């Protein structure tokens, strides 16, 4: 389609509305209610332009861009004198009520409705009357409620109804006593309640954690990085001020997280600012405690290294390839041991087996919500990976929009949407061992054990494609649901198969990849997702090693005398009395992390390495995507004493020394160019970012805005000569504003979205080739692996009927948004919300052991006779107990393992 | 029609004639807010184009503006040549009074652009200056040597990609070889310039006049080459007084960057601040009211008498009398009480904003002004009859350093000068900007000569024109407001802040992020205190400025000085210093 | 209470020593030196330096209007030897800090050294590539002066600061006998001296008043 703006020929695409359709040629329209992802309403009046049906028509009518379909030959004006007087006026309205709160407001710099007043250029006021008001709810630890400073734009009724799925958060009150909010007061319940903060054009729901320590926009300091607290790695702009992580705010990629976040994401940063963490290299004579500096800790780590027959390197899923591949290389190939037990180990490279040799196209975060039919087995994807479960229920509401799309309505128009589709949406069946929150859109939900739920996998595959291994024994009402299921998957045009390794079982993932393998094999275009634990499991996986078992046999039987753990806790993947037996045998424990392990004062040596906030890496995510993140600050800016340095730093470094008796400090091009040498399966990482000497126009990329302020006293305490700005060696971005931010600019790396006359989050759309779309010059990260030409064979060993062992009690994963990461459940804001550990068990389990809801039971695992609190879950299948993991004292190795002395205690 | 919308120019007759001539494939003509003719022209055509406006039958005999560009970053340039980096000739005719602006675009690795330096002679310093703050090479130019940064420096200043800020940088550590080092290239080697030290007979003696010495009026160094008493010829060195102030409008808000035009020329204030928020004005779309011409006009005049006042004094004491300068700093204090009330500092006010003023007039500065103006006339009258009608001063200063209409002409020597050689090209006249055609006010021209005693006459004509000026203001003043309407006018009004929210908004969002200016091209030229000061502006549609160039006429002055003093003694050149009303922070900005 | 400099050239300027000792002051010698010390600090020849608009307010209070000349600082020689107290008032530019060096080596003690602005206490509001960030970086300052410009009285005050800070210093008598490290008082800032009196004021007059 053709439109002409103001005599200007544009060539546009006809399936679009026109406020989008201006705003990704660059455009200014002011609006308020239309969101990207979202749709339009038609609420704020505020995006009105005047359009003409002829090339000579003088009256026009004023139209509203985000209501009016961008056609071929529609003659639209943006400034005109009445469009412009009706856009000002609006905002006159809007500001009828509004509070003098700028301020003593917490989006003062960031706020949409600042730049729309300021966009349409009122800065008078001829309202004199009073003003209405309102109270505020306790929304709980992460929102902040002001209701004062709403203008009823209702987006955040339709993003968190509409598109999250919560129940909690809807529109009441009357004609101009509109109120949005709970009926009444409490945590808001959603796992994706933390978008609000964005989503919201004014000051109204705001994020509390930053509320605390609050700096204003221009006073962050900001990086582009990836988002460590699971597997999906959704891309996040950290920005921080006077040396401590302020806030998390959400970084635009267009094919994995392109508006939302979640809250574990968003708020799950406290571990980074706390004051336990170490921030100098700490050794150890005997009960005595002295602090050196690199140099020193780095020569004595190499004479004792050098004093032993052989060194050990335990690494972990939580750090980066290049810390993980500096430990190989330091400790050898043979000697180089992922911090995973077996159990983890195994399910993790049959998921990678699966994606990278399967021969099944792996979908992102993105290509998610097109699918048709989802089948979840095993994976509690809303706890675990909660984006996917976002783009699940996209995929599910897709159904309405293809009945929608059928009667000629246009794909903005999403009142028609969820009008024409009223309650009919695509089939979605999830399995789990208890009722999940995903239960509310899902076809079928299978409350089972995970062999029983393997089982019901296996039945799905032989009943697709007759070759694949039956299982036998399956009752009639199951058999007639497992037809349902095959019916709604068979008939489908995208199915998507979502399994991973927090399941707890082997079984599952080999039913999923069977599932997939049928569908594929019937002429389908299907698609499969496996979630893995933590951020780097995929690439610790790809990269390979022994288990923490083997690690810790060679410290125990002495052949190993020397360990050097690479930020791992070792007691969430073994037990801790076993590690603490393996760790006081070893003559030498050197633990490499950023945080006060449990296992340090077993550490001979301790070194202060650097979290995701004062770290360059590589992660790979659980679709093998690698993506870069970057530094934010440098530590020694401002507390001049700290010597804190990036993990591969450190052990190449030590490598170094150890070798030639001089210390290195490297770079990590260097490290990403060892990487894509010795190992070719990790070659991609290469072009995940450029390096260091990549310029635009031959300046480097700006960390910070260009109005930062207060460069000449924020270190004035301590010295009045401010110093030279840290120099950033290893990657192409700066400490300081001296770089380039501009929108269209050719790189993919963007820091934070700021353009003239466009402060809120809403400056995104400046960033973009189309509004909504991929991020302009491509999304940044590359796919490691490609999809293979042929796939794998049917997984033939089908597990038994779960059948409850008297005495044994076998143990069913509960994974909690907010407790289950290692790093996230450090941080003080997630303990006011995460729940109690309450031990799940049947009503009829319970009534047998004679428990009430309330009382204690003690249970023992390895001579830990801990105790907890009993809550009852119906769904859950007899012969289980419910266990938190990741909680304190509770690993998430814990699950499928048996417990024995289950007695009231 | 407001006189800040984008014009074309197509009206103008050079433009016709160009057609004419060059055909109509060989420019292009760009519609800016500058009030000039823009005319991109090939780079093979420039010497002809400079050639054909030199020899118009009312020609362009005024080379006012040359420097560079960098284009690498602008994102809005539609109705543009493409261009890596450019090259802007500001020319003006003043039997025509008009102006044109001759733009050559460059590519980033064909930096090279054929010399202005024959057909204006005062292109040699602007060359120099584009060569060091941007890297562009002129071929043929006779000796292109940094002018502003000493020559042991990398990089060029005002490139995009060069950092701005001393703390980006590493610290200024002194050490002993770094001194020794800076030292060495400090001192003046005569054989780069072709000095011919000494003579078959007897030896020429070098002499390091400045820095610090007591004729030297600030950071300037002149090295002067002397047979007995006679100077032979003079190599004057700048840079020693470089503050960046341009690469500081790179790096400020369009708000923050008052204080920094404010201290482009330390005795001109408010009429440095003039072209600045009057080019932002014009940028933005701000048509002031009349009381906010009134008074900048009235500080504008307070600070050219003070300006004038340090002129007269300052010249007096180098021809050897030491008595009139403290009471000509007497009134000085009398002119900073009165800005002290009005805009609360001294001689920094930092008080014009961009579509008006920042507080109102107090009660009761009409008796500061009414005070003033009883107390000067008699002083002036004093001094006159003291030390500017002594004979003395009169052999020291008439006849010494005289140079004819070609000279200031062809050198870009403008104020008192150009008046004092029979050029009556005042801009208070000929382009009267902010409300200037309200005031009545004679012009002092002098009888074709540019003697030292009669530019210092006219510039005692002109404070006594500036104390006309200022007791018609007194006399007749407006009663209306102090900033304009406009929602672009920042800051907004301080009471409408503080109890309403859209000003709120609009001045929160001013004064952090600053306000938001439309990607435009924008131009002022004004009569400053020591001749001509222009400010060209281009916006990037951002808050800061992508572009701003201030063109001072003392960088002409000390560019003309070593044509009207070769020959003369150093008592003449002491003389000519002291003469010609120029200030360092205006040399090097 | 005092410090003690000591100076030999021979890497980094400024080229001396300093540390924390203790006050020796006998019976007649040190009263020679409060006679010593009340000539030096009521007769100060200042530099006839200039760099920047800082200069012109100090010449500024060198006029008839505020008259220094009252506190015997008026004479103002234009030689560095003949000299006693050089007032940086000015920006400490890039190509000029080499001068400024010489010009303070050609200085010959009793030496002291007044920073005048912005620019020369830190640098100021030119934060560029072009400008020394304060001229302490490379010469020791005696008195420093936050403005820009300060206003002349403003100068006449650091220059009683300076004359305080003289008369309670010790400085050898004679080149041949005694030490010849130079003691300098570590005399109470000025900021916690007026604290008693800075936080007290309550009322101001409105600017709307003339
Ligand atoms: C105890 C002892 C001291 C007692 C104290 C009281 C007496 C003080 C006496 C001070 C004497 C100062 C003499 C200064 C002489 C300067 C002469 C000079 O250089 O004149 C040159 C000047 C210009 O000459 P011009 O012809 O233009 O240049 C030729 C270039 N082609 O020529 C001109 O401008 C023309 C006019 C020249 C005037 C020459 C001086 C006249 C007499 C001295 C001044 C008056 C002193 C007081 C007299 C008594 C008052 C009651
Ligand atoms: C004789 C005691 C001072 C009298 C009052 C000031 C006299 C005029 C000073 C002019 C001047 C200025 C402004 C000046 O900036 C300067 O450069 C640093 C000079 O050289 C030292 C000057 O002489
Ligand atoms: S939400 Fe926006 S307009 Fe409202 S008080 Fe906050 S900053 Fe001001
Ligand atoms: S609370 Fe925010 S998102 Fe919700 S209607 Fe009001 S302004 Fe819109
Ligand atoms: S889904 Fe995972 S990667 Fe994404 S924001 Fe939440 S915790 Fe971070
Ligand atoms: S401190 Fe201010 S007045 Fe002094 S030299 Fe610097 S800019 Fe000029
Ligand atoms: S954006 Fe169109 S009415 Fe709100
Ligand atoms: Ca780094």
């Amino acid at each position: 389609a053709t439109i002409h703006v103001d005599g200007k020929e544009y060539e546009v695409n006809g399936a679009d509305n026109l406020l989008e359709a201006c705003l990704s040629l660059g455009l200014d329209i002011p609006y308020f209610c239309w969101h990207p992802a979202l749709g339009s309403v038609g609420a704020c009046r505020q995006c009105a332009v005047k359009q003409y049906q002829n090339a000579e028509d003088t009256r026009g009518r004023l139209v509203m861009s985000c209501m009016t379909p961008a056609s071929d030959g529609t003659f639209i004006s943006i400034d005109d004198e009445e469009a412009k007087q009706f856009r000002e006026s609006v905002v006159e309205w809007l500001m009828t009520n509004h509070p003098h709160d700028c301020p003593v407001c917490e989006e003062g710099g960031n706020c949409h409705l600042q730049d729309m007043t300021v966009m349409t250029g009122h800065s008078f006021r001829r309202y004199r009357f009073t003003k209405r008001t309102h109270r505020n709810q306790d929304l709980g630890p992460f929102i902040s409620h002001e209701m004062n400073r709403c203008i009823a734009c209702y987006r955040c009724v339709r993003y968190y109804k509409d598109y999250a799925g919560g129940t909690d958060l809807g529109v009441y009150g009357a004609h101009d006593n509109v109120y949005f909010g709970r009926p009444e007061d409490g945590t808001l319940e959603s796992e994706f309640s933390g978008n609000l903060v964005e989503i919201c054009p004014t000051g109204v729901f705001t994020d509390k954690t930053h509320s605390e320590r609050y700096n204003r926009k221009w006073d962050m300091q900001f990086a582009p990085s990836i988002c460590q607290q699971c597997s999906i790695g959704c891309n996040i702009s950290p920005g921080e001020r006077y040396g401590e992580l302020r806030r998390i705010e959400n970084r635009y990629n267009g094919t994995v997280n392109h508006y939302f976040l979640c809250d574990r994401g968003r708020f799950g940063y406290g571990y980074v600012n706390l004051k336990d963490r170490p921030r100098q290299p700490v050794q150890r004579r005997g009960d005595d405690f002295i602090t050196l500096n690199a140099e020193q800790a780095m020569q004595g780590a190499a004479d004792i290294l050098r004093q032993s027959k052989k060194v050990i390197g335990i690494g972990s899923p939580r750090a980066s390839v290049e810390s993980n591949f500096a430990l190989r290389e330091l400790v050898g190939e043979e000697n180089f041991y992922t911090g995973i037990a077996h159990g983890e180990q195994e399910r993790l490279q049959l998921a990678l087996k699966v994606l990278r040799e399967g021969g099944i196209y792996t979908p992102a975060l993105r290509e998610i919500e097109s699918y048709d039919a989802v089948l979840v087995l095993g994976e509690d994807v809303t706890q675990t990976g909660a984006r996917v479960a976002l783009a699940v229920r996209q995929a599910v509401k897709g159904k309405a929009r293809e009945m929608a799309a059928a009667q000629k309505v246009a794909d903005w128009q999403i009142a028609a949407i969820l009008n024409i589709g009223q309650r009919a949406k695509h089939p979605l069946f999830v399995t789990n061992v208890d009722d999940t929150r995903l239960d509310d859109i899902a076809a079928w939900t299978y409350r089972a054990p995970v062999e029983d739920q393997a089982r019901l996998g296996f039945a799905i595959a032989h009943a697709l494609d007759n070759s694949a291994p039956a299982v036998d024994g399956i009752e009639p009402e199951l058999q007639s649901k497992i037809d349902v299921i095959v019916q709604a998957l068979a008939g489908a045009k995208k199915p998507l198969i979502i399994s991973g390794t927090n399941a707890g079982s082997l079984e599952v993932i080999q039913a999923a990849a069977n599932v997939a393998k049928a569908l594929k094999g019937r002429g389908a275009d299907v698609g499969i997702t496996m979630i893995a634990r933590s951020v780097n499991s995929m690439g610790l996986g790809i990269m390979g090693g022994g288990s923490l078992e083997e690690a810790l046999t060679e410290l125990e039987t002495g052949r190993a005398d020397a360990v050097v753990v690479l930020e791992n806790d070792l007691h969430r993947h073994a037990s801790a009395t076993r590690v603490n037996a393996a760790l006081a045998k070893a003559p030498l424990v050197m633990v490499v992390d950023h945080q006060r392990t449990a296992i340090m004062e077993n550490a001979h040596l301790v070194l202060s390495a650097a979290s995701f906030a004062e770290s360059d890496g590589t992660v790979i995510n659980n679709e093998g995507r690698a993506q870069r993140f970057f530094q934010v600050y440098d530590p020694a800016y401002y507390d001049s004493k700290t010597v804190m340095l990036e993990s591969w730093r450190w052990l190449h470094s030590l490598h170094s020394t150890l070798l030639s008796r001089e210390v290195d400090w490297t770079q990590l091009d260097h490290v990403i160019d060892a990487v894509v040498a010795k190992i070719p399966e990790l070659a991609g990482i290469k072009d995940a970012a450029p390096d260091a000497t990549f310029r635009i126009r031959g300046q480097k990329l700006a960390r910070e805005p260009h109005r930062y302020s207060g460069r000449t006293a924020m270190r004035a305490n301590i010295s009045v000569h401010e110093p030279r700005q840290p120099q950033d060696i290893d990657t192409m971005f700066t400490f300081s504003m001296e770089g380039n931010n501009q929108p269209t600019a050719h790189r993919s790396q963007v820091p934070f979205a700021w353009a003239p006359g466009w402060n809120s989050p809403q400056a995104w759309n400046k960033f973009q080739d189309e509004v909504g779309g991929k991020l302009r010059f491509g999304d940044p990260g590359v796919r490691l692996f490609e999809t293979s030409e042929n796939g794998l064979d049917y997984f033939t060993s089908v597990p038994a009927r779960f059948q409850p062992q008297d005495g044994k009690w076998r143990i069913a994963p509960y994974y909690h948004l907010f407790g289950s990461d290692e790093l996230s459940q450090r941080a003080p804001v997630f303990q006011s919300r995460m729940p109690q550990p309450y031990i799940k068990l049947n009503p009829a389990d319970a009534a047998k052991l004679g428990v009430n809801a309330g009382t204690r039971v003690s249970f023992s695992y390895d001579g830990n006779t801990v105790t907890l609190p009993v809550e009852i879950a119906e769904g859950l299948t007899a012969g289980q107990v419910g266990l938190p993991m990741g909680m304190s004292g509770i690993a998430p190795v814990l699950a499928g393992a048996h417990l024995e002395d289950l007695k009231e205690a | 029609e407001p006189a800040w919308q984008t014009r074309d120019h197509l009206d103008d007759p050079v433009i016709g004639e160009l057609r004419n001539r060059f055909g109509p494939d060989a420019f292009t003509v760009q519609a800016t807010r500058t009030g000039v003719p823009v005319v991109w022209i090939k780079r093979e055509q420039l010497l002809e184009v400079g050639d054909f406006l030199k020899k118009l039958p009312k020609p362009y005999v005024m080379l006012f503006d040359l420097h560079g560009m960098d284009e690498r970053l602008r994102t809005h340039r539609e109705g543009l040549p493409a261009a890596d980096f450019s090259v802007f000739y500001h020319l003006i005719s003043i039997d025509r009074n008009r102006d044109i602006m001759l733009k050559v675009a460059l590519a980033e690795n064909d930096l090279h652009v054929p010399t202005f330096t024959k057909l204006f002679p005062n292109a040699n310093w602007y060359e120099r200056e584009t060569w060091d703050l941007f890297g562009i090479t002129f071929d043929g130019h006779p000796n292109l040597r940094r002018i502003m940064m000493p020559q042991t420096w990398k990089g060029h200043p005002l490139r995009k990609d060069y950092p701005a800020r001393a703390t980006e940088f590493s610290p200024f550590e002194l050490t002993k070889a770094k001194q020794d080092l800076e030292m060495e290239a400090l001192t003046f080697k005569p054989e780069e310039w072709g000095m011919k030290r000494g003579t078959e007979n007897e030896d020429f003696m070098f002499l390091n006049l400045g820095p610090n010495h007591p004729s030297a009026h600030g950071a300037f160094r002149i090295v002067l080459q002397l047979d007995g008493e006679e100077i032979v010829d003079c190599v004057p060195d700048i840079g020693y007084h470089h503050r960046g102030a341009e690469k500081m409008g790179e790096r400020q808000s369009w708000h923050s960057y008052i204080p920094y035009t404010d201290r482009i020329e330390y005795l001109g204030g408010c009429v440095n601040e003039m072209p600045y928020v009057l080019a932002v004005e014009k940028l933005a779309g701000i048509t002031v009211p009349d009381r906010v011409n009134v008074i900048r006009v009235m500080l504008s005049e307070l600070f050219r008498i003070n300006s004038h006042l340090l002129y007269i004094s300052t010249f007096i004491q180098d021809v050897g009398a030491m008595t009139p300068v403290f009471f000509a700093f007497t009134d000085r204090q009398k002119i900073y009480d009165l800005v002290e009330a009005i805009t609360g500092f001294r001689m920094h006010p930092a008080w014009f904003r961009i579509g008006g003023v920042a507080h109102d007039l107090p009660r009761g500065w009409d008796r500061l002004l009414r005070e003033f103006l009883d107390w000067m006339p008699k002083r002036l009258a004093s001094y006159e009859k003291a030390a500017l009608q002594n004979t003395i001063l009169k052999g020291r200063s008439q006849g010494v350093a005289a140079y004819g209409a070609k000279e200031a002409l062809e050198w870009g020597t403008t104020g008192a000068g150009l008046r004092a050689t029979g050029i009556d090209f005042d801009v208070r006249k000929a382009r009267p900007y902010s409300g200037y055609e309200n005031f009545d006010f004679e012009i002092p021209v002098g009888g074709g000569v540019s003697d030292c005693y009669t530019r210092v006459m006219l510039k005692v004509e002109e404070l006594r024109q500036s104390l006309r000026i200022l007791e018609q203001c007194l006399n007749n003043m407006p009663e209306g407001p102090f900033k304009a309407d406009h929602p672009l006018t920042t800051p907004p009004p301080k009471e409408r802040t503080l109890q309403h929210i859209e000003t709120l908004i609009t001045h929160f969002l001013q004064v952090s992020w600053g306000p938001v200016m439309p990607a435009n091209e924008s131009f002022q030229m004004i009569e400053a205190t020591k001749g001509i000061n222009s400010y060209y502006l281009t916006s990037d549609g951002s808050t800061m400025s992508y572009r701003t160039r201030i063109r001072t006429p003392s960088y002409a002055h000390l560019q003309q000085i070593p044509a009207a003093i070769r020959g003369s003694l150093v008592s003449d050149l002491i003389v000519y210093l002291g003469s010609i009303d120029f200030v360092m922070s205006d040399v090097d900005r | 209470d005092y410090t003690l400099t000591r100076i030999d050239p021979n890497d980094r300027y400024p080229l001396q020593k300093q540390e924390i000792v203790t006050d020796p002051l006998n019976v007649f010698m040190g009263k020679l030196n409060d006679m010593v010390n009340w000539g030096r600090k009521n007769s100060i020849w200042p530099y006839n330096f200039g760099l920047s608009c800082c200069y012109v307010e100090m010449v500024t209070s060198f006029t008839a209007v505020h008259d220094v000349a009252r506190f015997g600082a008026e004479v103002l020689r234009a030689s560095p030897r003949q000299a006693d107290l050089m007032v940086v008032a000015g920006t400490c530019f890039t190509k000029m800090a080499p001068v400024i060096q010489r010009l303070y080596d050609q200085m010959l003690e009793p030496k002291w050294v007044i920073s005048m602005g912005a620019c020369a206490n830190s640098g100021g509001m030119y934060d560029i590539y072009s400008v020394v960030q304060g001229v302490d970086k490379f010469i020791p300052v005696d008195v420093y002066i936050p403005g820009c410009p300060p206003r002349p009285e403003a100068y006449m005050q650091a220059l009683m600061l300076l004359q305080e800070s003289i008369g309670k210093e010790r400085r050898p008598l004679s080149w041949v006998v005694g030490d010849q490290g130079v003691y300098r008082a570590n005399m109470q800032s000025e900021r916690e001296r007026k604290r008693g009196e800075r936080i007290a004021v309550t009322n101001l007059r409105t600017p709307d008043e003339i």
